Order: C-alpha cells, then structure tokens, then sequence
C-alpha cells in the first residue's frame, strides 16, 4: 500500500488530487546531487549532468536529489509514498557530486540546461554563503523566460537581527523556502530573514531514496520541494498562468504563522492557492 | 553540547578535525571547499568544514 507523507497532506495537496490534477505535462527539474532513476516510485523524464566527474544524471551517489525528487514527483500507485506532483514530468539535473557540493559554474550551467529545455519550475534545494553576479544573471534569466524558480533558505538559524538565508535563495527573483513541523513551528535550524518568502514541511520527511529505499530527511531542502511540487499542481490546473501568478498565488494564500522574519509569509496552502481567488486561511 | 567552533577559523583543516572529534567523537565530518554549492538537509551528525585553497578553515564550523 502507498503511504502519504504529513507534509503532503499538510500543504493541502490531496485537495488538488482529488480535483483531479497531479502535475501532468508539467516539467520541473530538481537542480540537485542526480535522481535514482531506477526506483520504482519515480518515474524521470530526462536530465543531464553539468558535474564533469559524474556524468550520468540518473546515478545519485549522495542520496538527496532522490529524496527531493521523490517529495515533487513520487508516483501515485500501491507503492511508497505519494508525490506532491505525482504525475509531473521530473528531470535530473546533476549539478552536485556524490559529496554533497558542486562548483557555482556547474549549477549555473544546470539553470542554462532548464531554460534551454523549456523546464516550467526549477527546484534548488541548495546554497551557499554569497552570491555571485553570475549566479543572480541565471536565475533572473530563468525568471524573465517563464520559469517559476523556488530553493531552500537554508539551515543556519537565527543570528540576531542578520538575515542567514542562502543564495540562490536570497534573491529576490528566487522563490525562498523556510521549514515548519506538524505543528507548523519553525524548525530550529530554518534560516530566517526579510528574504524568507514561505514556508513547507521539514522535518522528518519520508521520501524516496536510491537503491528502492525510503526514510525520513530533515531540512529546508525537503521543504522546498513542497512547493516546487505546488507550483506544478497549479500550472496543471490552471496551464496559461505565468510564473508571477503561480508564485502570486502560492504567496498570497499561505497560512500566516508568526513575525514574518521567522516565517515569511507563512506555511503553503495549495488548494487556496489554485482557486481563482485568493486569501489567507 | 557545542554545535558551533568560532574559535576554529583560520586554524589549519587538521587541527579543526582533532578538535571536533574530541566535543563530538561522533561526528561525521567532511572537508569542501569555501565557495561551493552544498546541499541544503541538516544532519545534527554532520560538520562540514570548509576550507580555502591553502587548507585553512575558512568560515565557522557549525552542526549541519
Ligand atoms: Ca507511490
Ligand atoms: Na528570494
């Protein structure tokens, strides 16, 4: 039997599913360390490897871009978990190696595939300390072409009054995702600041992972797919909105949490979301 | 419990692994180097430590 993970149900995904939209002929790259493409909850479309050591997208020797994609995009069977999307089109855009890091060149290069590839959204669950201006130009680009770009804000907690969310994240044409548990209370480790833009579920998230297995993740990384997956059921639904509308959308129908430095403009509600109108629940 | 090693930086990588594994000899830790992409999960058994090209710690070692 299939399991749904809290965090789906969470951000109201079996709302959209039982209106009958999954994310089809929706295209998201999950800009990440590789996809498994032999686990039999994933389904991947396509990919390419931008890690010159590593060159085959579809072998993840870290574990993370499998559990991200799964998150997006595991499939709706009798099988594992249930994807946000689940009949989304998931590629594989090797930008990080078996270590967990990759060069900024390569993951700029990873957004340079997507836009060339006529990707609908990008997912990072990835970052670093500082920008470049190189890096800010692709995921501007990105956003100027179309594509929604949502990423991880990172883990590095509260630091006074600093903003301590990472780049891609901490642009502003850059969609930045904080964690919450059940309980909607903001992980200890989710990063914070004026850049913090909504928030998911991040703890203790079970997901796919290589080698046909599964097991619970914490970070802003298994935060970020929430949304990138929500971003995929709304386009399904409503195919013709732009990526101002979608990330509009996912914004301005969040459930409020507290002081918007820790919690943005709150936890993603994706059935509101997808609704012509929208308002804060 | 220390989670975080100011007092690390600009030490050299070796000195900064003898000293984490005494506060947390369980510690997996991994050496990358500053100015990388990493991934974005939290591992409470992770420090990363990222290092410049001379091999010297390079920003504040932390849990994660
Ligand atoms: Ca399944
Ligand atoms: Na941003």
């Amino acid at each position: 039997a299939q399991s749904v993970p809290y965090g789906v149900s969470q951000i109201k995904a079996p709302a959209l599913h039982s209106q009958g939209y999954t994310g089809s002929n929706v295209k998201v790259a999950v800009i990440d360390s590789g996809i498994d493409s032999s686990h039999p909850d994933l389904k991947v479309a396509g990919g390419a490897s931008m890690v010159p050591s590593e060159t085959n997208p579809f072998q993840d020797n870290n574990s993370h871009g499998t559990h991200v994609a799964g998150t997006v995009a595991a499939l709706n069977n009798s099988i594992g978990v249930l994807g946000v999307a689940p009949s989304a089109s998931l590629y594989a855009v090797k930008v990080l190696g078996a270590d967990g890091s990759g060069q900024y060149s390569w993951i700029i290069n990873g957004i340079e595939w997507a836009i060339a590839n006529n990707m609908d959204v990008i997912n990072m669950s990835l970052g670093g300390p500082s920008g470049s201006a190189a890096l800010k130009a692709a995921v501007d680009k990105a956003v100027a072409s179309g594509v929604v770009v949502v990423a991880a804000a990172g883990n590095e907690g509260t630091s006074g009054s600093s903003s301590t969310v990472g780049y891609p994240g901490k642009y502003p044409s850059v969609i930045a995702v904080g964690a919450v548990d059940s309980s909607n209370q903001r992980a200890s480790f989710s990063s914070v600041g004026p850049e913090l833009d909504v928030m998911a579920p991040g703890v203790s998230i079970q997901s796919t992972l290589p080698g046909n297995k599964y097991g619970a993740y914490n970070g802003t990384s298994m935060a970020s797919p929430h949304v990138a997956g929500a971003a995929a059921l709304i386009l399904s639904k409503h195919p013709n909105w732009t990526n101002t509308q979608v990330r509009s959308s996912l914004e301005n129908t969040t459930t409020k949490l507290g002081d918007s430095f820790y919690y943005g403009k709150g936890l993603i509600n994706v059935q509101a979301a997808a609704q012509h109108h929208h308002h804060h629940h | 419990m220390k989670t975080e090693w100011p007092e690390l930086v600009g030490k050299s990588v070796e000195e900064a692994k003898k000293v984490i594994l005494q506060d947390k000899p369980a510690a997996q830790i991994i050496v990358l180097p500053v100015g990388t992409i990493v991934t974005f999960e939290y591992r409470i058994d992770r420090v990363r430590l990222f290092v410049d090209r001379l091999d010297n710690i390079a920003q504040v070692p932390r849990v994660g």
